[PDB]
């Protein structure tokens, strides 16, 4: 029993607009550098649809994630520790750039420059922003297929429709589009952390935020193929790997994370999760893949429980991280609604970016359809998005938690619609599916009102912990190039001293 | 000419080694961002597999030879590992560890100077020091018809005498090597020149072979510091 | 000494959790200054899009090195009753990309 | 004729409190670190008084500014540049820390942890951040004479009290006190870019903002003697010199630099001046230092004259630089109004900062007193500081000037006080001043109501021309440390690149 | 390489000024970033002092590498009547130091 | 004893002059910030301007010795210049400039050492180049009784000739020293040592002597850059 904490993230998929402003300003603050302008630490997608990179579902292909042998042991999908490193003159489960997309540029200033008495009227062409040459045409993007772009046949080579009859969603009045937003999961068994030869990859202990150091990183390149949801991306030009960084400096003081307070379609929550490190290889290693989902509920503890909380207080775990961990709109949905779902657990990575499915239209019908269990209402047996789709998503195949989410949601509707048209009450439907009331009522608060202190309640990474924020509060930002930040030892061939630190020792004691 | 023998072979190899250690860590300490393996394979994955393999087996398999062969002292197994033995080694293992680092370094060579995207990004130091390794690698089998002419392990005994006592300061190491042929010569200055310009390229990452990564616990966590 | 400090190597190990599955190592962090010092601007102004799409957003314009560098919506707007949802953020993918065009 | 531009300062002593609240936000930002803790870019003086560092003004013992030479030329009263470079294995004329005061810290741990059956009631000593030994007793500080404190022998010995009888003010009834607070004076001909060996010193073309290059400076610490204004710390620990940067980071986009924008009595107003620097040396050199004030004056162009805005455009001043100057409340205080004066114009360095002298109580005399020429309010002959002694300090020892300034505010208050009293027009004491109504009712407007967007007038300093500020603007601030930045050749030994850069040339022209 | 530039010396003179006096010169100023990393910060959140003053002085506290670093007075008081001054900036050299306190 | 003989004048010279060189040139890019002179005169000007104007004025004056002593070759002026001539003018101009070098120097570690301010505020680095710096020209003047011996220049003669040989890269340098009193010897290895530790603590400043300044306009403007 170690405890630690994370903020986790939650997002619901049935407000999603799929309107990329999440993915917008991620890039403008952390990705226009040249050597990553083709990564998108956030990026969202149109499904049915094979993704970016394309196919990165397809472990078969990609090799990501993780495996459990017969013996019982985990080993990364990629090989042991031997094969992988046979493996590093050339990675050959690698991307290409070709399975993101070339990235390109326009000649916009052929509009300003085109010389007089031109034949025809100056355009601006595409442009490589690998070679620089001209492109003749953009054949791909990163978010090519959105909203159902491409030929069904195509998009529907998605991996989640395995095991899916999926002809009869060719047909016109079948057609259905969901949108799956995702960054980094900043998983509790990471198979990025365990895939990487120089041991560059660490997750933080104070709030899990998974990181590649800059300084350590001798890209080995291996990484990108560990990672399941292909969320590590190669900067091309520093010959590094980089990955989304869950905006740890606006984290470290309570903020919240820059795709979460821009997303427009106020859908995604943050919110602290308290978890016994000591039991992740044990969740992460069960046999059965349809019940890693529970394993790893069970490794998240009761904020509300003293024992716990004396526990967590014992294993430094700040009073204002336990504080937040209390009130955490993650916990609710994940824990005690039952809402939020892990995104491809089979993975085996624990990963801590959870969804609550999506709700849709009613399937096609011979009428309009009669009143059911929840009046005019919809009921989860009439949503058009097939459960199965959704399970393979969510749940590794198994459809039960998917079907009491969403028939939840929708029970919610029922009961609120009783009380503000008919002014009513009227629980059946709660009961049906073991809510109550006041569930009903706080689920409503978060999910329809969604107040922006009850959306994000991400506590302080407190900085100034087993650290001396005194001098660094004096100090820091003044980059002159002491040449003395990154190590402990004192010592150092240009014979400096750091600028934020005190040499002069008090002799007073 | 004995002057530039000298230089070559008995000041040169300081010069080189020092530039070699010195450079090392100062690029350690201040220049971490640029200490990388600059893998260009991404951009260009095609042929990748077979040359880079080919290469690095290779280079790998003669940098094991070249260790064992000119830094093991002449009295460890002395019985079973006479010098013509060793040479004998040097030019089947070696030789067909050289071929394969030479065909890859070449289709690497190739790919780096026509593919485009590769082309495109690369930095002129990945060209000459891959460009120098081709070359180096050449010579290295060219030196192995003047071997054959003294199986007795004549030439080796020079070559092997020569960088003891570099690497142990014994001045007068280049009197070893009189009557060494003429390509003996081009390959050990090229190589000690290699090693001299190593700190400024992207050999680097040698020095990084992640050893430690078998036999390390697989989730690593960094406590506050 | 960054070199100096390889040799801690060992020094630095501290417990091992998930009955050795996991390490928990005690090094040092300082390069995650390294992402600090790109979120970090100048100030904050308050604009919004005079473009015709009905949104009428506030956003809070970064200004970086004495450039506008990028925007994230304001969130302060006056908030509606307790039974409606508030406004915030707003914004759009079309508006969270207008920072390009200054110097584009 | 070549023109510059450049935000010059006003301050107004007349409406200064002595407050220090501009060096205490300037010292949380700019110098709180080691080696600078003694250093206050932004200092307050309360005068009589010596100063920081002690007599600062007191060129024949600190050697700073400019002399004249018989034969007409310029040379630093450090030494030409042999004489000065003969003084550079030990300055002479150094200010040592002592002439500052030695920076101390307090021991408030023993409050904390003193030992249970301490036979006194625990206390926190002082201690030296020198050399952290325990100080007996704590005898200097950077404002160690404020609000007089001191023996008036002690504060008399000030620089300016030179060619006046001193006795009569030694006298209770007779007391006067003002506050200077002061910054670098950021000149048009600094004394300490002149002084530098090493050529570290710089004065920027746009903004003309004077600055010490961190990478350059060698440490030869011969500005700091240079320096008439004493502007210029010692770090003690980099073992580089520092100095008040005017806020560059800020004015760059518009913005009043820290000590402006803080400044609690609203005494501050930032403006653009427009200058001929082809004729800065021709001013600097004039024969008689009572008309250094004037000269420069002649160095400031009107930026409302098309012959001058025109000129500018040629040179290179961006538009609304220009914009900025035809609006400039430092331009309208000291060309127009002729309120603000040069601090010391007998350094001959041609100070950009400049200051309206303050009004006082009037003297003590026999009686209360009569109506003077401005009725109940005071005539200038009776106010209690000695007009020499401003002089002195602002315009070379010529009283002239002095008694111009202060008079036209006693003016401004006799005709304001008829218009808001009587409620009646009388201009009497403007046009014994040779002010208009007009000019009074907008010196009223800046110096009275003073709204913020009339203190500061501060023009972008447009940091995109001549630059590159696209690539800057995606790629500044990742400070991973790719060793390429700050030189303009490419080659670099750690065969790095440039993070906010393009290294992929565009094929396409 | 800043010891290549060197070799760009005379190269980076441009026109001189004042009959010789001075010297304008084209040379590298990225060093000026320096100072530039020092003034931005993570965000201002606003605040004040509570302490026995009267001043009630509205402030912008600055939080930087995730810890409070400095403040400096909100100017954004509801504006007096055009024929009365404002009341921004008001603080004082003690409210100034405050920030002081949180690690001290 | 012969193998420490070639090493310490055939090889450690040139490993020295390495280091020193790309040292140099890697902290000058690298570490701008950390190329300073380091004064520490404002925190206790006491006794500073007689010791380091001693201590400078000495060196340099052994500095204008040294380089035109060793580094001129025997036929510029041969006729004037003697090598006789060339050792009583560095026994008596060199000795006077050692002793004055000798006497500031010491002043300034005495200051370094237990003047309070300084010494809580020295780095480890300045405390030993300036104690080596001391105890190097303390040897320097103790080779001059040994020079006293040989007035003919014979000792002269002997040192000039390996320390062109090195700097010409001729090999064989160290036989040009046979039979030298053993003080030379101790002197040589000294003074190259501090070549080596050069690059790496405050001597970096020599490198900035300020030249330029002499001949420099007064203002200087930056541009928009
Ligand atoms: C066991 C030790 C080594 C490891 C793990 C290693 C790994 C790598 C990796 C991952 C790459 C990037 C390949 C890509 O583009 O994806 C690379 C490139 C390279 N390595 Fe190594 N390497 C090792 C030893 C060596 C040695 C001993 C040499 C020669 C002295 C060498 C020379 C090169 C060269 C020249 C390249 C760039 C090829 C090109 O031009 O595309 N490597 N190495
Ligand atoms: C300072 C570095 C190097 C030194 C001193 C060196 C020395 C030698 C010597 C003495 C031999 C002849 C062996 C004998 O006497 O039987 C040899 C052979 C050879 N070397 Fe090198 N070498 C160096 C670097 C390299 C490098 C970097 C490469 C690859 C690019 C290389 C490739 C070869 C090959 C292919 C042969 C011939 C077969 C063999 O003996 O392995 N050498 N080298
Ligand atoms: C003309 C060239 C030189 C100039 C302009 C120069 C200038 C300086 C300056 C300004 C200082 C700081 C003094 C202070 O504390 O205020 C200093 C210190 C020092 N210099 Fe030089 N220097 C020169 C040449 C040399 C040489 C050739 C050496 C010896 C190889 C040397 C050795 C030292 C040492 C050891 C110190 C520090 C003394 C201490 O421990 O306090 N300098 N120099
Ligand atoms: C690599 C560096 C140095 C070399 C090769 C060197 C070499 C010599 C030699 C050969 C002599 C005897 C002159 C003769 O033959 O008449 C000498 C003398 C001397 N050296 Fe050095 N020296 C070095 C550095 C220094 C330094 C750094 C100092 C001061 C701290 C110094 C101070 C002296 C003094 C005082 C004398 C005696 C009088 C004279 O000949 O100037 N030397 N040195
Ligand atoms: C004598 C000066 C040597 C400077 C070497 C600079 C490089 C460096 O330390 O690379 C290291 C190996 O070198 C030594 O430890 C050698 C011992 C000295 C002879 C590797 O550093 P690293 O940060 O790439 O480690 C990554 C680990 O995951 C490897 O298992
Ligand atoms: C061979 C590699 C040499 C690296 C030297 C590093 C230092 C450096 O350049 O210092 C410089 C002098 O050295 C040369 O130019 C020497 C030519 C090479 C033999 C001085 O650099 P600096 O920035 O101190 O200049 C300041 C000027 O104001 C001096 O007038
Ligand atoms: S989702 Fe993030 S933490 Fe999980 S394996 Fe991928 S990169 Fe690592
Ligand atoms: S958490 Fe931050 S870094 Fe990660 S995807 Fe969101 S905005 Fe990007
Ligand atoms: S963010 Fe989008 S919707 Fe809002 S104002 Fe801007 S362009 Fe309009
Ligand atoms: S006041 Fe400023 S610009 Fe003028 S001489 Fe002093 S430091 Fe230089
Ligand atoms: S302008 Fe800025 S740096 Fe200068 S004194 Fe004022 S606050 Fe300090
Ligand atoms: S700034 Fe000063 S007056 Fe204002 S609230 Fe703070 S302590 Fe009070
Ligand atoms: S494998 Fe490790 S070395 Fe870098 S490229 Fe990935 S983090
Ligand atoms: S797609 Fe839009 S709804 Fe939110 S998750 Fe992204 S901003
Ligand atoms: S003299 Fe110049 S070298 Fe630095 S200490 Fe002053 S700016
Ligand atoms: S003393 Fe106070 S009045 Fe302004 S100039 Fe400084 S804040």
């Amino acid at each position: 029993m170690k405890i630690r904490s994370q903020v986790g993230m939650v997002l619901n998929l049935d407000k999603a607009i799929g309107c990329h402003t999440c993915s917008v300003t991620c890039k403008n603050v952390w990705t226009s550098r040249e050597g990553v302008e083709y990564a998108w630490f956030n990026n969202v997608e149109t499904k049915p649809g094979q993704g970016f990179p394309t196919d990165w579902e397809n472990q078969e292909k990609y090799k990501g994630g993780w495996i459990r042998k017969i013996n019982g042991k985990l080993q990364p999908r990629m090989g042991n520790r031997a094969m992988l490193l046979g493996k590093i003159f050339a990675n050959p489960h690698l991307p290409g750039i070709d399975d993101y997309y070339e990235p390109f540029d326009f000649d916009y200033q052929n509009l300003h420059t085109a010389p007089e008495g031109s034949k025809s009227q100056p355009i601006a062409r595409p442009r490589s922003l690998i070679t620089g040459e001209r492109m003749a045409k953009i054949e791909k993007g990163p978010n090519w297929e959105d909203d159902l772009g491409g030929e069904f046949d195509k998009l529907a080579k998605d991996k989640n429709f395995d095991n899916i009859q999926k002809a009869m969603y060719s047909q016109f009045e079948n057609t259905f589009m969901m949108y799956l937003p995702r960054l980094c999961e900043h998983c509790l068994n990471p198979a990025c952390v365990a895939t990487c030869p120089s041991g560059a990859i660490y997750k933080r202990e104070e709030d899990g935020i998974v990181l590649i150091d800059q300084d350590k990183c001798r890209g080995w390149r291996m990484c990108i193929t560990g990672c399941p949801y292909k969320k590590i991306y190669f900067n091309w030009k520093s010959g590094k790997s980089e990955k989304c960084i869950f905006c740890y400096p606006r984290i470290e003081a309570g903020q919240p994370t820059v795709c979460s307070e821009t997303c427009v379609g106020r859908i995604r929550y943050l919110g602290v999760l308290l978890y016994d490190a000591d039991a992740i290889e044990r969740a992460a290693s069960t046999e059965n893949e349809k019940d890693l989902y529970q394993r790893q509920l069970d490794v998240f503890l009761d904020p509300n429980d003293p024992k716990v909380i004396e526990q967590a207080i014992k294993d430094g775990i700040p009073l204002s991280v336990i504080e937040a961990a209390q009130q955490s709109p993650v916990y609710k949905m994940a824990m005690e609604w039952k809402l939020a779902l892990p995104l491809h657990p089979e993975y085996r990575t624990l990963p801590m970016v959870w969804y609550v499915p999506p709700l849709s239209p009613i399937q096609s019908a011979a009428d309009a359809g009669e009143l059911g269990s929840n009046g005019i209402l919809p009921d989860v047996e009439s949503l058009r998005i097939p459960v199965q789709y959704l399970a393979n998503l969510l749940t590794a195949g198994d459809t039960k938690p998917v079907l009491r989410a969403l028939k939840r949601m929708l029970a919610m509707r029922h009961y609120k619609r009783a009380e503000t048209v008919d002014g009513k009450v009227d629980t059946r439907a709660l009961e049906e599916v073991g809510l109550t009331e006041a569930q009903a009522q706080e689920m409503y608060r978060y999910l329809a009102i969604a107040n922006y202190e009850d959306r994000f309640v991400v506590p302080s990474s407190h900085r100034e912990l087993a650290r001396e924020a005194f001098p660094e509060k004096n100090g820091c930002g003044f980059t002159f190039g002491d040449g003395c930040h990154g190590s402990d030892t004192k010592f150092n061939l240009f014979n400096s001293r750091r600028i934020d630190a005190i040499d002069v020792t008090s002799k007073t004691e | 000419m004995q002057f530039l023998n000298m230089f070559f072979f008995d000041i040169y190899p300081y010069i080189a080694g020092a530039v070699f250690l010195i450079g090392s860590w100062l690029r350690y300490d201040y220049g971490q961002y640029t200490w990388r393996a600059a893998s260009s394979q991404m951009l260009d994955r095609k042929g990748m597999n077979l040359a880079s393999n080919l290469f690095h087996i290779g280079i790998l398999g003669i940098f094991v030879g070249h260790f064992f062969g000119m830094l093991t002292p002449h009295w460890m197994a002395a019985a079973w590992l006479p010098i013509e033995v060793k040479q004998k080694m040097a030019m089947f293992a070696g030789g067909a560890s050289g071929v394969l680092c030479l065909i890859g370094g070449v289709l690497l060579l190739k790919r780096r100077l026509f593919s485009p995207r590769v082309r495109a990004t690369t930095t002129g130091a990945d060209i000459l020091i891959l460009s120098l390794l081709v070359i180096q690698c050449a010579l290295g089998l060219l030196t192995i018809p003047f071997s054959a002419q003294h199986m007795d392990g004549s030439e080796m005994m020079k070559l092997v005498g020569w960088a003891q006592s570099v690497v142990t300061f014994h001045g007068g190491a280049s009197q070893h090597l009189d009557g060494v042929a003429f390509i003996f010569r081009l390959h050990l200055v090229l190589g000690m020149t290699l090693f001299l310009l190593f700190p400024f390229s992207r050999l680097i990452h040698i020095w990084s072979v992640p050893v430690e990564y078998l036999t390390r616990k697989y989730q690593l966590v960094r406590a506050r510091h | 000494s960054k070199f100096l400090d390889r040799f801690r190597y060992a020094k630095q190990k501290g417990e091992t959790f998930a009955d050795g599955h996991g390490q928990l190592l005690n090094t040092n962090r300082d390069w995650e200054d390294g992402y600090r010092q790109r979120w970090q601007h100048d100030k904050i102004v308050r604009s919004t899009h005079g473009v015709n799409c009905t949104g009428s957003c506030s956003w809070k314009i970064y200004v970086k090195n004495g450039l506008v560098t990028w925007e994230t919506q304001q969130t302060d707007y006056p908030r509606t009753r307790p039974d409606l949802p508030n406004h915030e953020p707003r914004g759009c993918p079309r508006g969270a990309s207008y920072s390009w065009y200054l110097y584009s």
